[PDB]
């Protein structure tokens, strides 16, 4: 469909096992925040987010609630037709040209992930890595699968030698 | 505040998924609006109401009965939410946040027959227009171009290469253009 502008207001995705939900909104494809299950909070994409104009959470969990709901009545109703794993392909890349000594990030771009539940872990020099990481929500795709994206802040060495390990039931 | 659209509810190794898709399509401000709701089982959109169409229709078999349910319960209330959560979104949120973000472009000339990356990073919105110029003309043959890459942090960046013949005394430049910038930026090289 064709638009000036696009929004993304109340996707919600469940699943099970696991119960396993997420709330979220999206404008022109990035994502606005999403509703926190646990702590029924709004958690905002970047920090200057949520200040001026807020969302308040416990519609987020409504959707959850309703979603939860369709998932039993709808699981049922295929004769208890299962999800297609899916493979997902990691491709990383600088934000901006990497200098030595010089601050940057990189980012894991996940695509073609279903069911959403994955791990995205960084490896420097064969050798897990855990600080400094950043991970979106599962953010859709046209065709219903989603992609997601891992950032890794680092400090730019030779011989350092980042990759971006993807774990689905689907490898 | 923020207003979603909501997920109606439906009447009465392994893994199963359920998605809900509100989506507002905005053309020329508000003055076009489109509302489409979509209702997925698995990777399936059995259900689907468009303000285009006016109700809810069953896009697969798995949706035959639930087009009339929500059509007898929830037609009206969502019809309405074009109006409520759409337009209000629009109007009281997008336009005092997302619509006013202009991040400016960060451009930057590297070396790499040989080439010339022009990087342009951490931008927003999206739309942006950048050329290759030799000798106060614009370079055709032998640019090349990414898509237009997109950060996920609210940023945009875009890389554009020229192949060159390395003459010395030849000046190279790299023009962007971007809703930021009240002037193009140029950087220049040898």
């Amino acid at each position: 469909i064709e638009a000036d502008h696009v929004g993304f207001y109340g996707t919600t995705v469940y699943q099970s096992p696991g119960d396993i939900g997420q709330y979220t909104h999206e404008f022109d494809g990035d994502e606005l925040f999403y509703v926190d299950l646990d702590k029924k909070k709004t958690v905002w994409r970047l920090p200057e987010f949520g200040q001026l104009i807020l969302f308040e959470p416990q519609g987020g969990l409504q959707n959850i609630a309703a979603e939860k709901h369709n998932l039993g009545i709808l699981t049922k109703r295929s004769n208890f037709t299962p999800a297609t794993n899916e493979a997902p392909q990691a491709t990383v890349f600088p934000k901006s040209p990497v200098l030595l000594g010089q601050p940057n990030t990189l980012i894991c771009f996940v695509d073609n992930i279903f069911p959403p539940v994955i791990n995205i872990t960084w490896l420097r020099n064969s050798k897990s890595v855990t600080d400094g990481v950043y991970e979106t929500s599962f953010l859709v795709n046209r065709d219903h699968s989603f992609h997601k994206l891992s950032y890794l802040t680092f400090i730019p060495s030779d011989d350092d030698i980042y990759d971006c390990k993807v774990e689905h039931w689907g490898l | 505040s923020r207003l979603g659209l909501w997920s109606r509810m439906d009447q009465l190794e392994r893994h199963f998924v359920h998605q809900f898709k509100g989506e507002c399509y905005f053309t020329n401000g508000t003055q076009r609006i489109r509302l489409v709701t979509r209702y997925i089982y698995n990777r399936e959109e059995y259900l689907r109401f468009d303000s285009d169409v006016g109700e809810y229709r069953a896009v697969t078999e798995l949706g035959r009965h639930s087009a009339e349910y929500y059509n007898k319960q929830y037609l009206e209330r969502t019809r309405a939410e074009l109006d409520t959560a759409c337009r209000h979104n629009y109007e009281e949120t997008e336009v005092p946040t997302s619509l006013r973000r202009l991040e400016q472009p960060n451009v930057a000339i590297s070396l790499s027959h040989n080439t010339l990356v022009c990087s342009v990073t951490d931008f927003y919105p999206a739309k942006i227009k950048v050329r290759w110029f030799r000798n106060g003309q614009e370079e055709t043959v032998g640019v090349s171009s990414t898509q237009l890459i997109r950060n996920g942090d609210w940023t945009f960046q875009v890389l554009v290469m020229l192949e060159m013949t390395p003459h010395q005394g030849e000046v190279y430049t790299c023009h962007v253009e971007h809703p930021s910038l009240k002037s193009p930026i140029t950087v220049e090289w040898r």
